[PDB]
């Protein structure tokens, strides 16, 4: 690892990664607070 | 016949000329930039409209321009 | 200087016409071909088929009836080249001669010429050919290739402003003119 | 007068790709006969792909 | 409160219809399997969720329809004199903040790299954290909002502006 950070950095790893998260965070929340309308 | 015209922001780098596949341009001589050459078209009844010459041009919109007209038999490109 | 050449000078080498002829005919239809092998011993079947040299991309009617198209040039070896109408071609040494039915496929056959051999070919004169006999030499017009400048050669259809300097096309109604054709140095018909 | 080579120039040919945009200057021709002597450089490249461009004095504001 | 001629959900038979209707089906679907077996507690976990979910809407003020299903209100005026606001008009309130947001740290991170020496290169390599504290400061983007507005360092200037043939 030298320049593997600077892969990391690139944009289609960085979506896919803040995507995640955020998709992850939300299915989090809606398995404790379900059902809101 | 298709028409094509030379206006005076050309540069003379002959790029059009190369691009011409039914020889239709050819550059003489002139004064108004550095290279001291224009492009010209005497040829036009040999222009196809394919247009290579103005994808060759790279000036900031274009110095030759290609106006599609009336059809014959040379400029639909026909063997037949 | 330069003249304006000839073709009766290039088809006086009647073996370089021949193998024009034979290089721009039609494949033959298949009654005929069955012909031919008709009249030869099984033996001699590749001669017949040796004797044929054209192809289906070539002249059609409209060459006899409109207009066909000549190139002419001088190889200094003998080699395979690709014809612009689909399929190979051998140029001998000295004099060759091919018929073509578009100004484009002359022109094709000459950048691939200047481009894809190792002694350049440069000496090809493309002339136009018409059905009475009348023989317009048509390129390099003047002997220079149209590339390079060349004095002697006059401005054709140049406009004398930029682009955005042409009228609007609301100005010129009902007048039969066109913004574009306004003011043109050396308009051509 | 020319622009200094070096100095930075704002477009005012309507028809250009980089009008109301400013570019550097590059070269000046100092011959009469040239109908567009300055050369400009631009950071965005146009629809052709190229950056730069001759204009006349008449379409720079410097 | 009924208006606009919906019944409220607490007081809707047709709200109970469709509650048995679910209810029912997970029944029938319960039959098949054992009462001790897995995929019997999962059928179970099931309809207590779509219980208990029923009940809340129940309690919630949501307001019904001929259909049974509950309706919900986007005038303002209305909601907010019929209790009816936590259905579009907070909702409204948290979608402008957070989408704010992330224009704000979007707008900033791109006028931050625009003063590179290749501005290109930090727009497909990200620069993660210089990113993260763009992220992070943003939260209170209506300062900057303001602040931009009322200044006028919010809009180019017409003269700068890259325009067509007009
Ligand atoms: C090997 C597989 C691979 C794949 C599948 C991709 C795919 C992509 N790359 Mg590429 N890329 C690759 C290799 C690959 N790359 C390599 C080896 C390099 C050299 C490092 C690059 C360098 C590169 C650059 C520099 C860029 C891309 C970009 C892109 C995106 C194109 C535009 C787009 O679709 O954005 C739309 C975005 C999406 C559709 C988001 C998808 C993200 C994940 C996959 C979804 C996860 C969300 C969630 C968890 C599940 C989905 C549900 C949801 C849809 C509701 C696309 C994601 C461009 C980009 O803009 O990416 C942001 C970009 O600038 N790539
Ligand atoms: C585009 C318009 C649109 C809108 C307005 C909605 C709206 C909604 N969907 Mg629907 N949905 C949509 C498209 C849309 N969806 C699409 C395309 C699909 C198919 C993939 C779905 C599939 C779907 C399912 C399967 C579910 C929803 C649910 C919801 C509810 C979300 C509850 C929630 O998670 O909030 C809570 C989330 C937050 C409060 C976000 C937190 C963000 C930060 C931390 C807050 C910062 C604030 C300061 C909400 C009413 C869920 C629901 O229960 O509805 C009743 C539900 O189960 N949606
Ligand atoms: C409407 C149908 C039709 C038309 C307009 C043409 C027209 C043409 N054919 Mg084609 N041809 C056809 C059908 C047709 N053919 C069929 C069905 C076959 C058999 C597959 C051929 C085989 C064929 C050959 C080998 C050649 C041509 C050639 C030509 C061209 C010159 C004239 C000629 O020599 O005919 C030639 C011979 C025929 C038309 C054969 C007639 C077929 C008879 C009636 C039997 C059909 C039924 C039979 C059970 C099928 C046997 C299949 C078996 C061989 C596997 C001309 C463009 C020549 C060419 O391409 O010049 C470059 C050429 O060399 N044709
Ligand atoms: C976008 C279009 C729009 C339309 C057609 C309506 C229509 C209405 N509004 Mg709503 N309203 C709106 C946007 C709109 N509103 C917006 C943007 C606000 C500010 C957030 C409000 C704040 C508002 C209040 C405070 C009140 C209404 C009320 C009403 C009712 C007016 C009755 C009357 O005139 O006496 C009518 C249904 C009145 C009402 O009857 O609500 C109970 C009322 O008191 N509206
Ligand atoms: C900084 C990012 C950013 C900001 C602040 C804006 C702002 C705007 N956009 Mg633009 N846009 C953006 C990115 C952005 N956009 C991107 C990435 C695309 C390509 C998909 C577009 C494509 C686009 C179109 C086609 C249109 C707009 C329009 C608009 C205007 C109205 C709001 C809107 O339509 O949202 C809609 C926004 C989208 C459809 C794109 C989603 C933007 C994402 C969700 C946020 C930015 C993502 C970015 C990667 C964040 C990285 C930040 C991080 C590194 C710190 C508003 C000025 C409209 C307009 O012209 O109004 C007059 C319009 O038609 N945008
Ligand atoms: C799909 C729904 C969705 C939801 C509910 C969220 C929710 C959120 N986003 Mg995300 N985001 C999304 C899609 C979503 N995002 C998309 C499509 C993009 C474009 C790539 C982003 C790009 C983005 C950026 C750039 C930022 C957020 C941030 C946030 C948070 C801001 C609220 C806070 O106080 O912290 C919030 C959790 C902000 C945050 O605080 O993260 C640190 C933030 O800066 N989002
Ligand atoms: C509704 C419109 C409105 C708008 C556009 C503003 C705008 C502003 N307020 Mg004001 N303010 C408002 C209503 C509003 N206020 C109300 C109803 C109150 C209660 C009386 C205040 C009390 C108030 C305080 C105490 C402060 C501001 C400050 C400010 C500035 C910073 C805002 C911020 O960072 O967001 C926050 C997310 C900005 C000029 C701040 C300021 O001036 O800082 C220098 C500040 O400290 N405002
Ligand atoms: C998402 C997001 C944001 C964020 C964020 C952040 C930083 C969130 C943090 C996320 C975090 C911190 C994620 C938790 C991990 C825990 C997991 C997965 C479970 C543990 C794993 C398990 C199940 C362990 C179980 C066991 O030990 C048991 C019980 C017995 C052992 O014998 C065996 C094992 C080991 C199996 C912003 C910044 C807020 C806004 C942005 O817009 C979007
Ligand atoms: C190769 C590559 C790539 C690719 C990638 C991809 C294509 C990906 C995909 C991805 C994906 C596709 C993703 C996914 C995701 C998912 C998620 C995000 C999930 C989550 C989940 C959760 C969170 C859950 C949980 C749970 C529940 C709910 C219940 C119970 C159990 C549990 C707890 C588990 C890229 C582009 C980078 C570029 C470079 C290279
Ligand atoms: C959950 C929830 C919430 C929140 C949410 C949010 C915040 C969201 C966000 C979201 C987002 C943030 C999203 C985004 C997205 C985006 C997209 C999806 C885009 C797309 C685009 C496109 C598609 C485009 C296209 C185009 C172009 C580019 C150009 C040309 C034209 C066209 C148009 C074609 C709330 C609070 C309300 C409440 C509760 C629930
Ligand atoms: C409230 C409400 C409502 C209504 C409304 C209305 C009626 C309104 C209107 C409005 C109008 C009639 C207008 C407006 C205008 C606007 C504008 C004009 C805007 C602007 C914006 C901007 C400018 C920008 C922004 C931004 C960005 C993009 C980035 C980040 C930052 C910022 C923020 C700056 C409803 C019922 C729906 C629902 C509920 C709520
Ligand atoms: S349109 Fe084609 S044939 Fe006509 S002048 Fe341009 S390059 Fe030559
Ligand atoms: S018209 Fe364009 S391509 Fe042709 S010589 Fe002039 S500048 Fe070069």
């Amino acid at each position: 690892m030298k320049y593997f950070t600077t892969y990391l950095s690139t944009a289609p790893v960085v979506a896919v990664l803040w995507f995640t998260l955020t998709a992850s965070l939300l299915i989090e929340i809606n398995r404790f607070f379900p059902d809101i309308l | 016949s298709h028409s094509v015209k030379i206006y005076n922001t050309c540069i003379g780098c002959t790029q059009c000329v190369r691009a011409c596949p039914t020889d239709v341009l050819e550059m003489v001589p002139w004064d108004g930039c550095k290279a001291g050459q224009i492009a010209s078209s005497p040829r036009t009844e040999d222009c196809v409209g394919c247009k290579r010459c103005e994808s060759a041009c790279p000036t900031d919109f274009l110095s030759v321009r290609v106006y599609l007209g009336s059809e014959t038999s040379r400029s639909m490109g026909l063997a037949y | 200087a330069w003249t304006v050449p000839d073709l009766a000078d290039a088809l006086k080498n009647t073996s370089a016409v021949a193998k024009a002829k034979g290089i721009a005919t039609q494949l033959p239809t298949f009654w005929e071909l069955r012909d031919a092998l008709s009249e030869v011993p099984k033996s001699k079947f590749p001669e017949v088929f040796a004797s044929y040299k054209g192809s289906t991309g070539t002249l059609l009617s409209a060459a006899e009836k409109e207009e066909k198209y000549v190139i002419t040039w001088t190889s200094p070896k003998k080699q395979i080249f690709e014809l612009p109408t689909g399929g190979a071609a051998e140029m001998e040494e000295g004099e060759n001669i091919f018929f073509f039915a578009r100004k484009e496929q002359c022109l094709a056959l000459g950048a691939q010429l200047r481009t894809a051999f190792k002694p350049r070919i440069e000496n090809f004169q493309i002339f136009r050919v018409f059905p009475n006999g009348e023989v317009q030499y048509l390129h390099p017009k003047d002997g220079v290739f149209p590339e390079k400048v060349n004095q002697g050669r006059t401005k054709a259809n140049h406009n004398p402003r930029s682009i955005g300097e042409n009228a609007e096309p609301a100005s010129v109604k009902f007048t039969g003119t066109t913004p574009k054709d306004v003011q043109t140095e050396g308009a051509v018909a | 007068a020319g622009p200094a080579r070096g100095s930075t120039v704002k477009v005012t040919r309507p028809e250009s790709y980089w009008y109301n945009q400013y570019g550097k200057v590059i070269s000046v021709d100092e011959s009469g006969a040239i109908r567009y002597p300055v050369v400009v450089r631009f950071e965005k490249e146009n629809y052709q792909g190229v950056t730069t461009n001759n204009f006349a004095l008449d379409e720079l504001e410097y | 409160e009924a208006i606009l001629g919906l019944t409220p959900c607490a007081e809707s038979a047709k709200f109970q219809k469709v509650l048995t209707k679910e209810v029912k089906a997970l029944e029938k679907r319960e039959k098949l399997y054992e009462p001790g077996s897995a995929p019997f507690q999962a059928l179970e976990a099931t309809k207590a969720k779509t219980q208990a979910r029923f009940a809340k809407y129940a309690e919630s003020g949501l307001l019904c329809g001929a259909d049974g299903l509950p309706h919900l209100i986007s005038d303002p005026g209305l909601a907010v004199k019929y209790g009816h606001a936590g259905e579009t008009l907070i909702p409204t309130i948290g979608f402008l903040y957070v989408a704010g947001y992330i224009g704000t740290a979007g707008r900033t991170y791109l006028q931050e790299i625009s003063t590179r020496q290749k501005p290109t290169q930090s727009e497909i390599i990200i620069d993660v954290p210089l990113a993260t504290s763009i992220a992070f400061k943003s939260w209170d983007w209506p300062n900057k909002a303001v602040k931009e507005l009322a200044s006028g360092t919010l809009l180019e200037d017409a003269k700068n502006v890259p325009v067509s043939r007009r």
